[PDB]
């Protein structure tokens, strides 16, 4: 929750499955981040189209 | 006929040649907009055939 960040805990969670298990095993794969990427990505190609079709509409 | 038609392509080419002299900045703001335009549309083509490749 909080919005928080899953880059961050993630690695809490790892020193603190490193100790709850004697061992580091829970080899988790990570959330979230995946999702912050290709929203980055995807308003990026937002960012191409509305911006160079703008630009031609100024040209216009 | 054709032979008025091509004399009348070129001597009329002369003849827009004067008449853009009339309005050489009209004639820049005019081309210019064509060709940002056109230089765009070979571009945004170009490139995203490339990246599809």
């Amino acid at each position: 929750k909080e919005g928080f960040d899953s880059a961050e805990a993630e690695q809490q969670l790892t020193r603190l499955l490193s100790l709850r298990h004697g061992k580091k095993d829970f080899f988790t794969w990570n959330m979230d981040g995946v999702l912050k990427t290709v929203e980055k990505t995807t308003r990026t190609l937002q960012l191409f189209l509305t911006l160079v079709a703008v630009i031609s509409l100024v040209v216009g | 006929g054709w032979r008025q038609f091509v004399s009348g392509f070129n001597e009329a080419l002369t003849m827009a040649w004067r008449a853009l002299a009339a309005n050489k900045m009209r004639t820049l703001l005019t081309m210019l907009g064509i060709i940002i335009g056109i230089a765009s549309v070979v571009s945004i083509v170009v490139v995203g055939d490339a990246a599809k490749q």
